[PDB]
């Protein structure tokens, strides 16, 4: 690390705050925790935690950040700017998934895991209905739009490798638990050709006609 | 891994002497291969002039006290193999009442040796194996095992009379303490600082007594139990516990007297009221009558783990683990005398009897030792 | 240094393909929906994209 | 009295609102004394600072606390065999973790509750120092220091009440050693008291199945000497008398199910108890059950010992759920790691009923996928149904992957490069694409394994791989042969296999001595080198097929006692290659016990393989087929079974390697230098059969680890066609019947640092050339 | 972080070892390799490897 | 009979003989989910069918299905109750 000299004064702060201006996060970020670490309790401590989880969210920082989140919200929720602590929190969870591989981002990454989608759409659908009047609500819906569309993905890709093995009734299970969750998105009105090929596989011919009645009149 | 298995209490550097006796052995003779490194109380009797001694594998010998010559070189060892045997573990001193030895084992044995030619009486199996020394009282030969339990053999031939039962703790120290005469009676020990009164002719528990604190801790700090000496006196009933005072009781009631906590480990001895010990870190304190002054005490053997006291003439022998004989006085203890260095440790009770210092090394190299 | 994409902002989430309704036909019955389900319009004039400015409150006073 | 004016002077570290929500009193209140005791409680609870003073005189009450510096800057000293993180993880659930305003009346509190968990670790010692340092404004750096020692030794668990039986062979079976020699490691002397709960049952569990039915310990005491160094254990068995089992009848509630269940517990009258018999025979009646749509089965089983005789007679009863639905299946945890590679690990299907087994054993196969540290599983009800189950993995990622390089040094050979990596999971769906290099002063070896073991997903395996080997070597030949191959990995079922795929190598070799015995290789497939100058050269095409078949039944991990294992490896050149043959490669390994007791066993492997040429042209010779060494025929040196190979005066050796080549090199023998060092014929054929006895003699509680063998080996090695004209100067090299057999001793051992494999034989038979050696101590066998 | 092991055996059979890993898995293993290069021959080659487990 | 690999395949709903034959006209939809159990697929396509299919793929070449369908009338009363034992190939 290195020995942060504040006598008393901001002019600790001062030069953290230069250096968070500055393109650099992990020279700042030691800058902040420290006047974090001893003086946590003055007026220089309610900005300090919210420039030290902008600082660690900037640098990448692993779920030690959400907690940083989670202690904000705990201590005190009751903020005028309460909007942004949320948004961050969700960002965090939305920026835990890309990486779709060991060092690179090439491959579509949609069927890894997808727990913390569902752990930052619930926190961005709280923020976007709580306060609909912030400044931090144009993405949100944005966000939920890409969000919901690649839990659709999800499910359009577990209900693909039991269409193959042979098993037809978990991909009847997985169309029918989407039509009900993610009907109006993209990769469900692709599953319903994916449901005619197991109803007509069970010898019933007279139950997949109702299936190739939306495929043929609810599309193209 | 630059170098394991360090050290905390960096004993006693073993300081200077001041010989004014220089004392000598005049014979030694080594008995096969003794514990080595076995925790086991294992001391040599003696009788008509004649020492014993024994083996946690193999032969008990009864060579003589003054050349050091065998009489009966038995073997005692179990039944044999292919290539090798197995060897019967035995623990308890050698206790001489007439013409019989008895010498516990730790496979629930004891076995009655004759001291014609050695050869076995009698044998019968105990619950639990034998830690203590069997205890010749009227006929009776009370020898308290490691599993709580007092059984009374008789004498003649097996004859297992009656067995007390004592409570145990979860993690104990040790089985020891072997019950005493008092007026026809048997003042046993025990673990978990319980202190019997047992009756000689049956069995039946007069009283029992609490003998120190507890709950320090969950297991460690309460490791109290009196497991030393059980002694006797004057119809004064002492007992050494192992983390507080040692005892005041009485032979009929058994009340509570004078409880000075100093002296709490092993193998206090009464020689007109001048209980000397050790106490947890091996220093000589000489304790006080009945409470108090607590005239002297040592400090130069401080974590050299010593053994139990000898009182050869009023000068109070012991040895160390190291193997060196530093005497003591009986007024003011300022080292009078010192022996040289007896290699192999030393572990055993030193036993003193009527002339020679009989004392058995941690392979067994009885060494009579005169100034 | 394993999440380094989604840390600066980037148009990745944007341009996406609209969330169009279905529309059962006359006769039949649709598997109504429950939960996950996109909130009502809500608009106004927030900046979207790397427009809008992640930033901390001004002071915060 | 009624308060007017709220005192609160000073204001430290507490909030605001904190110290007027914490206070029960207000403006405009009237209490007594006791209110006031019940607000000393209330800052004394509150935990941040309490040095409290109450006074009232007149209309305001003066309640103020004065401030201390009651933070919580722990730092460890150095500590030598706990981590450093242990502590940190404790003291965080129990204390001193930052914050919370530790008090001085705790110090002793958090010293006493740390040394316990030393003495849980088993290091009697607990000297701890905790010092706290105050820094200005309400800080304190405390610091505590370790004075530790030596930890507990296991002494000896001698166990008291055992007869008929030896006490070696009951701590043989045991986890706490107390007695770890220089010669093998197989525990530790570390006491743990989880382990000794498992003693405790497994030796139940092994003096159960001798028919000893009644069994019970009647105490278990465990003690340490004074200066504690050492731990003893005791044991009280009581074994009572020997019973034999009598009846298995079954009664109970079973869905018409008895008629297939009185086949599978019928026994024959006479047989002794077995307490692992008994284990089995209810997970028997807890799959047939569960194979018909049962989740949770449920058996019991009383034995009715009857006295006064030798007879037990057991009774079972059943009852298995009535559907339990399991239709879900989440994996939650796994990252970069597609989803489709974890279902089809399992056999569970979703929709499906719930099977006991089946979410066990899929577990297993997690496991041995490879790349997974943590595979958990959990059987969560949802509301609602109360059949519908959802099955859930939890599983954690080991991060797979390595970069190996080395460099060598000038060891008579030349520097040497090394350089591969792998790293097995190229990306989510679990290829195995890896690069290798292994670049000597002669050696320029390279792996392409682009192995993918799920195409076509049932099971079987497709991999492609490169190579270029460039082994410059000497015979008496410069090789150097680079191809490719593609084979697969059709399973058939449990310890079954099967191979097959093609491949491609184009081989040039040259700078190589005329010896007749492969003098006839290019005479006849078109070429005719001279018999006067020697840097001829020659190459082929090869259009390979490789086919096999696999089978191990060890049934042991490392040491086999029965079983067997048999694999073939073909290869045909069918359609375009220079040069058509066909080698095969048979041998076994069966065992063989020759009792009840896994003690006593034979055990007894062949090799075969004999493969000619076919079409008028000769087998390549460097693929011919060794046979020597500590592998096959222990007593001989390696490889030098087969036909030995002679020259004639063709001396041209162009500016001899000095020494390297011998024999009639450009400095040998100019007239029928008779050779040593044979090259394997295309015949080959050895057996070898080897009894085993228990190691004399050591103590038992070491005596499964060393396996002591008296073995017999034999095989010969010949050419179906040598030459019949003219040559017979020398021993006919096409007679079979010229085994070698060479009995001996061979003495295995499991060193603390892997195995290691010693042998002593002696060849009894021999003939004219023959390289000799013995005291062969090749370690690394494990199969 | 000094935490070797040791490892002897786990056409070599040879290079007893230690495994020097320290901080990210990689570690600074010494092996002592013996192999037969031609049909009789052991010499030598005795080499490190680095061992980055990335 | 390509005898490689090919595991067993088996699909919800275990039936038997004795559990089907118990099913009369009109009792309720409630004694029939206690009775066989829950069923694994409803028809959400506005109407009160359930499917009872018991489908297995045992080992090599081998299909064996049995469609139990029944329909249930609004509120309750069953009207339509109808067994399908053979697989219709």
């Amino acid at each position: 690390k290195e020995e942060v000299p504040d006598n008393p004064p901001n002019e600790i702060y001062a030069t953290a705050q230069q250096k968070l201006q500055d393109g650099n996060w992990r020279q700042a970020i030691t800058q902040l925790e420290a006047l974090d670490n001893r003086y946590p309790f003055g007026p220089y401590s309610q900005q300090v935690q919210l420039d030290l989880i902008y600082a660690y969210y900037k640098n990448a920082d692993l779920p030690l950040a959400q907690a940083a989140i989670d202690r904000f919200i705990r201590l005190n929720p009751t903020h005028p700017n309460i909007d942004y602590v949320m948004y961050m929190r969700g960002l965090t969870n939305m920026a835990l998934d890309d990486s779709a591989l060991q060092g690179f981002f090439g491959v579509d990454r949609s069927d890894r895991d997808p727990q913390h989608a569902r752990a930052a759409f619930s926190d961005f659908s709280k923020l976007v209905r709580g306060y609909p009047n912030s400044q931090y609500t144009t993405d949100a819906t944005k966000r939920l739009v890409f969000l919901k569309d690649r839990l659709a993905k999800y499910e359009y890709s577990v209900a693909e490798y039991y269409t193959e093995r042979g098993a037809w009734v978990a991909v009847v299970n997985r169309v029918e638990g989407m039509l009900r969750d993610y009907p109006d998105t993209q990769a469900t009105r692709d599953a319903l050709p994916l449901m005619e090929n197991a109803y007509r596989q069970m010898q019933m011919n007279a139950q997949a006609e109702k299936v190739a009645k939306i495929i043929a009149a609810n599309s193209s | 891994l630059f170098n394991s298995e360090e050290d905390v209490v960096k004993m006693s550097p073993l300081p200077t002497v001041e010989n004014q006796f220089t004392p000598t052995t005049a014979w030694s003779t080594s008995v096969g291969s003794g514990i080595g490194n076995f925790y086991s109380n294992l001391h040599p009797a003696l009788a008509d002039n004649v020492v014993y001694a024994a083996d946690r594998a193999g032969l008990v010998k009864a060579l003589n006290a003054d050349d050091g010559k065998e009489i009966w070189s038995v073997s005692l060892a179990e039944k044999d193999g292919w290539f090798s045997k197995e060897p019967a573990l035995l623990s308890g001193g050698v206790t001489v009442s007439g013409g019989h030895v008895y010498i516990g084992s730790e496979k629930a044995q004891v076995y009655a040796l004759n001291t014609s030619d050695g050869t076995v009486a009698w044998q019968t199996k105990v619950a639990g194996e034998a830690l203590s020394r069997p205890v010749v009282s009227d006929g009776l030969v009370l020898i308290h095992t490691s599993n709580g339990q007092l059984q009374a053999l008789n004498e003649a031939d097996g004859a297992v009379k009656w067995t007390v039962n004592l409570d145990m703790p979860s993690l104990s120290l040790r089985g020891e303490s072997a019950p005493t005469t008092a007026f026809g009676a048997a003042v046993v020990g025990g673990d978990n600082g319980r202190v019997s009164a047992v009756l000689m002719e049956q069995g039946q528990m007069i009283w029992q007594q609490r003998i120190s604190q507890a709950t320090g801790s969950t297991e460690i700090d309460r490791l109290s139990d009196v497991d030393t000496t059980p002694v006797v006196v004057n119809g004064v009933v002492f007992a050494l516990a192992y983390n507080g005072n040692l005892t005041a009781l009485d032979l009929r009631s058994g009340q509570i007297m004078w409880k000075r906590e100093l002296g709490s480990v092993n193998d206090f001895i009464v020689d007109g009221n001048r209980i000397y010990l050790v106490d947890q870190n091996d220093r000589v304190m000489a304790l006080t009558i009945d409470g108090g002054v607590t005239l002297w005490t040592q400090s130069d053997l401080l974590h050299r783990l010593l053994t139990s006291p000898v009182l050869y003439n009023g000068n109070l022998v012991v040895g160390d683990s190291e193997g060196y004989l530093h005497w003591i006085n009986v007024e003011d203890g300022r080292f009078v005398a010192q022996q040289k260095v007896d290699s192999s440790g030393f572990q055993t009770e030193p036993v003193a009897a009527d002339g020679k210092l009989l004392i058995q090394a941690k392979d067994g190299t009885v060494y009579s030792i005169t100034r | 240094s394993r999440y380094k994409r989604q840390v600066s902002g980037d148009e990745a989430y944007l341009e996406a393909a609209p969330l169009a309704e279905l529309h059962a036909p006359a006769g039949m019955i649709l598997p109504v929906t429950s939960g996950d389900y996109a909130i009502p319009v809500t608009n106004g004039s927030g900046a979207v994209g790397k427009a809008l400015d992640i930033r901390p409150p001004a002071q915060p006073l | 009295f009624v308060v007017k004016d709220i005192h609160f002077e000073g204001l430290q570290r507490v909030a605001v609102g904190a110290a007027l929500l914490s206070m029960p009193v207000r403006t405009g209140d009237t209490v007594n004394d006791e209110d006031i005791s019940n607000t000393i409680r209330a800052l004394f609870a509150t935990g941040n600072f309490e040095d409290v003073r109450v006074l009232r005189d007149g209309d305001t009450l003066l309640v103020q606390v004065k401030e201390r510096p009651t933070i919580a800057s722990i730092t460890f000293s150095g500590n030598k065999s706990v981590k450093d993180d242990m502590l940190k993880q404790n003291l965080e659930a129990s204390g001193v973790r930052v914050g919370e305003s530790l008090d001085r009346t705790t110090i002793a509190d958090i010293e006493k509750g740390l040394e316990d968990f030393y003495y849980s670790v088993g290091k009697y010692s607990a000297s701890v120092k905790a010092v706290v340092t105050p820094l200005p404004r309400n800080r304190v750096d405390l610091k505590l220091v370790f004075q530790e020692g030596v930890s507990a030794e296991i002494q000896q668990i001698n166990i008291v009440g055992n007869h008929a039986f030896t006490t070696d062979e009951l701590i043989s079976h045991f986890q706490l050693r107390d007695e770890v020699p220089w010669w093998n490691v197989v525990g530790d002397r570390k006491y743990q008291k989880q382990k000794l709960a498992g003693d405790l049952e497994t030796l139940r569990s092994y003096y159960l199945d001798r028919g000893y039915a009644r069994f019970n310990i009647d105490s278990t005491q465990v003690s340490l000497t004074p200066d504690k160094k050492g731990i003893y254990v005791t044991v009280n068995i009581t074994e009572g008398d020997q019973y034999k089992l009598s009846g298995v009848e079954v009664s109970g509630n079973l869905a018409g199910h008895s008629a297939e269940i009185e086949q599978l517990t019928k026994i024959e009258p006479g047989e002794l108890y077995n307490g692992t018999k008994v284990t089995k025979m209810e997970d028997d009646i807890k799959k047939l059950l569960g194979r018909y749509g049962y989740a949770y089965p449920r058996v019991q089983s009383m034995p009715e010992i009857n006295d006064a005789d030798k007879t037990v007679k057991l009774r079972v009863n059943v009852d298995a759920g009535n559907r339990f639905y399991v239709r879900k299946i989440r994996f939650e945890g796994n990252d970069t790691s597609k989803d489709a590679v974890l279902r089809r690990e399992m056999r569970q299907m979703e929709g499906a009923w719930l099977g006991s087994d089946l979410v066990d054993q899929g577990k297993e196969r997690l496991n041995r996928l490879g790349f997974f540290e943590t595979v958990d599983t959990d059987t969560q009800r949802v509301p609602g149904s109360p059949d519908q189950v959802d099955v859930v993995y939890k599983v954690k990622e080991r991060n797979t992957g390595s970069f190996n390089f080395g460099i060598g040094y000038g060891t008579e050979s030349g520097v040497s490069f090394q350089a591969g990596v792998q790293q097995d999971n190229w990306l989510g769906t679990g290829y195995a694409v890896g690069i290798n290099g292994t670049k000597n002063d002669y050696q320029t070896y390279a792996e392409l394994s682009v192995t993918n073991p799920y195409f076509t997903v049932d099971g079987v395996s497709l991999g492609g791989r490169l190579f270029y080997n460039d082994f410059q070597a000497d015979d008496a030949y410069t090789n150097k042969s680079y191809g490719t191959d593609v084979t697969l990995g059709f399973p058939i079922n449990e310890y079954n296999s099967l191979r097959a795929g093609l491949g491609y190598v184009h081989n040039s070799l040259s700078n190589m001595q005329p010896q007749v015995a492969m003098w006839r290789y290019l005479y006849s497939m078109g070429e005719h080198p001279s018999t006067s100058d020697q840097d001829n050269s020659f190459k082929t095409d090869d259009f390979t097929f490789n086919y096999g078949w696999t089978y191990n039944k060890l049934d042991r991990g490392y040491f086999p006692t029965d079983g067997s294992r048999v694999n073939l490896t073909g290869k045909v050149t069918i359609p375009g290659s220079d040069n058509e043959y066909y080698k095969v490669t048979l041998d076994t390994a069966t065992y063989v016990p020759i009792d009840d007791d896994h003690k006593w066993v034979v055990l007894g492997r062949t090799r075969w393989g004999y493969g000619d040429g076919l079409g008028g042209k000769e087998m390549p010779f460097y693929e011919n087929f060794y046979a020597g060494g500590s592998s096959t025929v222990r007593g001989f040196q390696s490889n030098t079974i087969g036909p030995k190979a002679v020259y004639f005066p063709h001396q041209a050796s162009n500016y001899d390697p000095d020494y390297d080549y011998e024999c009639a090199t450009q400095d040998g023998a100019k007239d029928l230098c008779k050779s040593d060092d044979a090259v394997g014929g295309n015949a080959m054929a050895v057996a070898s059969l080897e009894f085993i006895t228990p190691t004399p003699f050591i103590s038992d509680k070491y005596a499964n680890s060393v396996r002591t063998s008296f073995f017999w080996d034999m095989g010969t090695v010949w050419d179906t066609n040598w030459d019949s004209s003219q040559y017979s100067g020398y021993p006919d090299y096409s007679d079979p019947s010229n085994i070698r057999m060479s009995a001996g001793i061979a003495l295995q051992w499991m060193s603390p640092l892997g195995p290691l494999v010693f042998s002593y034989a002696q060849p009894f038979k021999k003939y004219d050339g023959d390289k000799a050696e013995q005291f062969q101590f090749n370690c690394g066998k494990t199969w | 972080d000094w935490k070797v092991t040791a490892r002897a055996c786990l056409r070599m059979l040879m290079s007893v070892g230690l495994n020097a890993e320290i901080r990210d898995n990689v570690r600074f293993g010494l092996e002592f390799e013996k192999s037969a290069f031609g049909k009789y021959n052991v010499d030598n080659a005795v080499n490190a490897n680095f061992r980055y487990s990335f | 009979e390509r005898v490689v690999y090919r595991p067993d395949i088996n699909q919800g709903n275990y039936l038997t003989a004795n559990d089907v034959s118990k099913i009369r006209v009109g009792m309720t939809q409630q004694q029939v989910a206690y009775a066989l159990g829950t069923p694994l697929m409803s028809d959400p396509f506005g109407t009160n069918t359930w499917f009872y299919v018991f489908r297995q793929q045992p080992g090599h070449e081998g299909v064996t299905q049995q469609t139990l369908t029944l329909t249930f009338n609004s509120s309750g009363v069953l009207t339509n109750i109808d067994n399908k034992p053979a697989l219709s190939g």
